[PDB]
RNA sequence: AACCCCUAUACCUUCUGCAUAAUGAAUUAACUAGAAAUAACUUUGCAAGGAGAGCCAAAGCUAAGACCCCCGAAACCAGACG
């Protein structure tokens, strides 16, 4: 006999049906798109502007940035008030 | 892994030693690790089984054996406990002996 | 020079190695015990009534009803906040001078935790709460190297085995997300997302970091001539002055705090597919990943 | 009784068939072939055993998390009961602790 | 103790043990003594010093509490400033 | 797989050898044979 | 032996079959559309993280409805949205 | 015809030093000796590890095995709920269900319980081992064979078998090209209508294979594929992560 | 020399202890009962690293081998049927 053909990593990018009820929803965001993308390059058929966060993307993350993330002075302001408390 | 840099002055500061070359006329070999080390180990069973063991020994290694328990006699006062297996070329010796057994086979040109 | 080739020889005298005369190596197939026969069989190792035999003994740590030893002692807290802890992979200067030895490590270039991580100098954990290498003495009498290493917590001690060698060494934090990234660049370049900012300490960190007698990646530039000098002073060898040095250059490589690889910005996309760089230019996006 | 009278029909067995002459062909997948596929992505089977092994326990649960959803009511009902039968066994039962 | 979790089939951590000892890398296991806040008005100095101290466990409490934690109870950790740091390795100890 | 013995007629035989200058039933029947038998030798 | 659906899209198939397959788009897109009702008889958190008062430490925190029991009469009422708990 | 020579092209150890084969042609049936292949002792003169055939053999055999035996426990037999007759008073034995494990027709006591995974993972390191040792062992007792290239004057099989009869190859032959593609379509043609001559690509290789022929050809380009992929386990780090993921020197 | 002679208190379970006049068993055939972690140990691999992301590492680490039965209540609850 000879043996069949290896089993080889199918190539390029698997774009799965939007409409098939049965594909993984988690083959159908954004970031799937965003993984297709580095793993191929142009080659994935990704527009590159999708992977920035849009404008009101933009909003949330700079919004949760100033609620949690303090700037370096407000932090030192915070430790000089804190330390004149304990002194 | 890299092969080691080549340095003016040996051994390095951190102490290492490249083998000798050519290698040493001896009827074993003991070939160093995929990082360069000498494959010299201290093994513990049962809490207090202290153990040493020579690795990736080529050639005779009876004759390393002889020579080992030669180099070790005066050290222990008597002849250590060894096993040798010749099936995954490997020493073992009864024993905590790694720093010393590193030094003396740095000094035969493995 | 022997039992080597002496197998090999002996081996062309020998049947044929087939499927039909392999076995395991003597000792790695311990044999099943079986409740069968006279020694095994009966009562089967089980003994005799009570909840032993009939599988029912109480759970682990049960004493029969006393008080069990494991509830009477009181609680107190050697564990307590155990999961919000920082740890600190450390790195040797017995470690760090071997990699170096080894060529394993690259002295001639700027050493961050990407260059220890891919010479295999040490292990970094993020998700079990690491939070970077802490530079610890071990070693110092007979480290020698010149580096310019940035690392997340230093000793004094080896601070000054570091700088009496001419190097620079400096103390820069990572936040989990930036930790995980400069840990292990490639995979997250396979996710295509931005390159993110590296974030700030929190605030009970700021002081070890805005301080320069820990070398401190936000502390004042201007105040490290003085602490260098300290330490020279302290441990007894002469501050080098290593603007003369050719490698001057190399040794003041810093990356910026918001920046977590030399040379790529925060909001760029690494295209590994196609080995190009994508750099956004939309002014609100260019002024997010600036600030 | 319960002996059998004749010789039972002669088993021929082909050591040549494709099957067994081509087994383990492409068991070295990854090491041979850059690492591309692991060999575990040759093993056909259920969804839920492909390259994946455990104690009947912890199958069961493992069956259930993935397919079970698509099980049949009948089956499904077996597999709940045959859960929490294994649970009680393994947790509380048994020589050791 | 849970053998085989329901939903991940592993074994479960007995959280009663983590809250009242400390597990030193070398596998000895640290308490505190038990009434060392109670009734200190009729208890002697001495007694209420006994009864400040760190104590180790036996061997059969030691693995009794080895098998009610799960491994990652026995990690090496390297938090900051530990005040056990020094604790967790052996010296000198012979069988 | 299910595995069931298959030569327990040579099994039975082996005891039932020395049984057969016994008396009675304890000469062809296991149960009572295998008794008699070891207690015989 | 297993469905080739799971059991819970067997509702969703049979809107892509038969008379329902042929109602119009925008009613079709009514129904699946899940949106989720107004909290009425719980308190909604009002954030998606705070702070841990017992550790310290800032946790994601959600928002799970209390289910609601609308008897048959409120469907010829206008409860506002409330119901029996 | 100028010999063709090979020699190795990763460095050898010093101590050690290379082991060789005639080169040889399947264009005619006396067509061995064309040359004289150089081969890397680490590869193809390692020691004789039969423990780790037998280990790397097992593994293949079973790792990929799904057992589908499987009984019914007496909860899954029809019926048999209801308790078959009052617990006192019969004067019978008491049971609580017609299809407990005493009962004909009830359930498994400790049966088969599949779909059952037999799924493990020799390291990586084991089993390139195991590829060496039988290259090794194949090669010390005289079943090796090193060809140019595969191809054959005619596609017949009847050629190749006699041409094995002639040679003493034995009734077993494991043939490996480098590549599925590019093989000859004349040996395709002949390993086809065999079944004791197999045709395989290099990434096809494996103990199991290699020790039920009894013979092993390889052509040249194989050699040195197999070389360059076994020698790769012996110098690496260990991984940072999967060796799929891109690296700097890898792969080639 | 079949027997006569001599020696010889079925078996299982259960017990301090059973020829026990304590349990179970007419007999034959078939069926009918030890399932797995923690750690350790043994045998390989690689080794200041190991592991085919994660996890461990102050000779470790990977892999493997080897380990924890059967039948039995009176009940309790839910929904049907009378
Ligand atoms: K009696
Ligand atoms: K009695
Ligand atoms: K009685
Ligand atoms: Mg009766
Ligand atoms: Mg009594
Ligand atoms: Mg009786
Ligand atoms: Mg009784
Ligand atoms: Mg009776
Ligand atoms: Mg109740």
């Amino acid at each position: 006999y000879r043996a069949r053909p290896p089993p080889r990593r199918r190539p390029g990018p698997r774009w799965p049906d939007p409409e098939d009820l049965l594909t993984p929803r988690w083959q159908l965001g954004p970031r799937y798109a965003a993984k297709q993308f580095a793993r191929y390059g142009a080659a994935s058929g990704v527009v590159p502007g999708s992977l920035w966060p849009s404008p009101e993307q933009l909003r949330e993350l700079e919004a949760e940035e100033r609620e949690w993330y303090p700037s370096l002075a407000t932090m030192q302001e915070s430790l000089r008030v804190k330390q004149l408390a304990e002194e | 892994i890299p092969d080691p840099p080549k340095h003016e002055h040996y051994p390095t500061p951190s102490g290492w030693q490249p083998p000798r070359d050519p290698p040493p006329n001896l009827p074993y070999f003991v070939r160093r690790s995929r990082m360069h080390n000498i494959p010299v180990y201290k093994d513990i069973t049962h809490g207090n089984r202290q153990m040493t063991v020579i690795r990736k020994v080529e050639g005779d290694i009876w004759a390393l054996q002889k020579d080992v328990e030669d180099f070790l006699s005066p050290l222990l006062g008597k002849t250590p406990v060894t096993q040798v297996n010749e099936v995954t070329g490997t020493l073992r010796i009864k024993g905590y002996f790694d720093q010393e057994l590193k030094a003396w086979l740095l000094e035969k040109g493995f | 020079q022997g039992g080597g080739a002496r197998a090999l020889d002996l081996l062309r005298g020998l049947p044929r190695v087939s499927l039909a005369n392999l076995k395991p190596n003597p000792g790695s197939k311990k044999p099943e015990r079986r409740p069968r026969g006279r020694r095994r069989g009966r009562k089967c190792g089980r003994g005799h009534k009570g909840e032993r035999q009939r599988g029912t003994r109480p759970r682990l740590g049960f004493e029969g009803g006393q008080t069990p030893f494991y509830i009477r002692i009181p609680k107190y807290g050697f564990n307590e906040g155990h999961s919000f802890r920082r740890q600190y992979k450390p790195l040797s200067l017995n470690r760090l001078q071997y990699l170096i030895d080894l060529g394993r490590v690259d002295p001639s270039q700027p050493i961050d935790l990407t260059q220890l991580v891919n010479g295999r100098g040490v292990t970094i954990q993020p998700l079990k709460r690491d939070y970077g290498v802490q530079l610890v003495e071990e070693g110092a009498d007979t480290f020698t190297a010149k580096v310019n290493i940035e690392v997340q917590l230093a000793s004094e001690l080896a601070i000054a085995a570091i700088e009496k060698n001419g190097g620079v060494v400096t103390t820069a934090f990572y936040d989990p997300r930036s930790l995980d990234i400069v840990c292990k660049p490639v995979p997250f370049f396979l996710r295509g997302q931005p390159i993110p900012k590296r974030m700030l300490p929190p605030e009970e960190l700021v002081p070890y970091y805005t301080d320069a007698k820990n070398r401190g990646y936000l502390a004042d530039p201007a105040k490290f001539p003085e602490a260098r000098l300290e330490l020279a002073r302290k441990y007894g060898y002469i501050l080098p002055d290593i603007t003369k040095d050719e490698l001057f250059k190399m040794l003041c490589t810093r990356k910026d705090p918001r920046q977590i690889f030399f040379g790529l910005a925060p909001g760029w996309v690494v295209n590994m597919a196609d080995k190009k760089i994508l750099k956004p230019t939309d002014e609100n996006l260019l002024k997010y990943y600036t600030s | 009784i319960g002996i059998r009278l004749t010789l039972p029909p002669p088993k021929v067995v082909d050591r040549w068939n494709e099957k067994r002459a081509m087994f383990g062909v492409y068991d070295n997948i990854g090491i041979l072939g850059n690492f591309e596929k692991h060999p575990k992505e040759l093993i056909r089977g259920p969804i839920w055993l492909r390259g994946w092994k455990g104690n009947e326990l912890q199958r069961c649960i493992r069956k259930r998390k993935m397919v079970g959803s698509r099980m049949f009511a009948d089956d499904l009902h077996n597999l709940n009961k045959r859960i929490r039968y294994l649970y009680k066994h393994f947790n509380r039962h048994g020589k050791f602790r | 103790l849970t053998y085989f979790s329901a939903r991940k089939g592993k074994r479960k951590t007995v959280k009663a043990v983590i809250d009242r000892f400390l597990r030193l890398h070398c596998g000895l296991w640290v308490r505190r003594k038990a009434g060392y806040k109670k009734k200190l008005w009729k208890k002697t100095p001495a007694r209420k010093k006994r009864l400040r101290e760190f104590v180790f466990c036996n061997k059969t409490q030691s693995k009794l509490l080895d098998k009610m934690t799960t491994s990652f109870w026995k990690r090496r950790n390297w938090y900051v400033d530990d005040p056990y740091q020094k604790y967790h390795d052996r010296t000198n100890l012979k069988v | 797989l299910r595995n069931r013995v298959t030569d327990r007629y040579f099994r039975i035989q082996e005891v039932l050898k020395h049984a057969r200058h016994f008396r009675g039933r304890k000469n062809r029947c296991y149960r009572l044979a295998v008794r008699t038998v070891i207690r015989a030798f | 032996p297993l469905h080739k659906y799971p059991v819970w899209l067997w509702k969703r198939l049979q809107l892509r079959e038969g008379i329902c397959s042929r109602l119009p788009g925008h009613y079709l897109r009514s129904l699946e559309e899940e949106r989720t009702p107004t909290p009425v008889h719980y308190r909604p958190h009002g954030a998606k993280f705070k702070i841990n008062p017992k550790n310290g430490q800032r946790e994601r925190v959600e928002d799970v409805p209390i289910p609601i029991y609308f008897p048959p009469e409120s469907q010829r009422g206008l409860w506002g949205g409330e119901g029996w708990i | 015809p100028e010999p063709v020579l090979r020699k190795v092209e990763l460095p050898v150890p010093t101590h050690r030093r290379p082991v060789q084969a005639w080169v040889e042609s399947l264009r005619g049936f006396e067509q061995e000796r064309v040359g004289l292949a150089d081969l890397h002792p680490d590869v193809f003169a390692t020691a004789p590890r039969l423990d780790i055939l037998h280990q790397v053999a097992m593994w293949q055999k079973n790792f990929k095995r799904i057992s589908y035996a499987k009984t019914k426990t007496r909860a899954e037999v029809r019926g048999g709920g209801r308790k078959p007759w009052p617990q006192k008073g019969t004067g019978r034995a008491r049971h609580g269900s017609i299809r407990s494990p005493l009962w004909r027709g009830g359930g498994v006591a400790h049966g088969p319980r599949g779909p059952t995974s037999y799924y493990y993972m020799l390291p990586m390191k084991v089993r390139a081992l195991g590829l060496k040792v039988a290259l090794t062992v194949k090669l010390a007792q005289d079943d090796l064979h090193i060809m140019d290239s595969l191809e054959l004057p005619t596609g017949d099989p009847q050629y190749l078998t006699e041409l094995a009869h002639y040679r003493r190859w034995g009734d077993s032959v494991l043939l490996v090209d480098l590549t599925h593609e590019e093989m000859p379509q004349s040996i395709v043609e002949a390993t086809s209508r065999l079944k004791t001559f197999n045709l395989i690509p290099a990434v096809g290789l494996n103990v199991h294979s290699m020790l039920k022929h009894q013979t092993l050809v390889l052509t040249l380009p194989t050699v040195a594929f197999l070389e360059d992929k076994l020698l790769w386990q012996d110098s690496r780090y260990r991984p940072l992560y999967p060796f799929s993921l891109p690296y700097s020197d890898f792969p080639r």
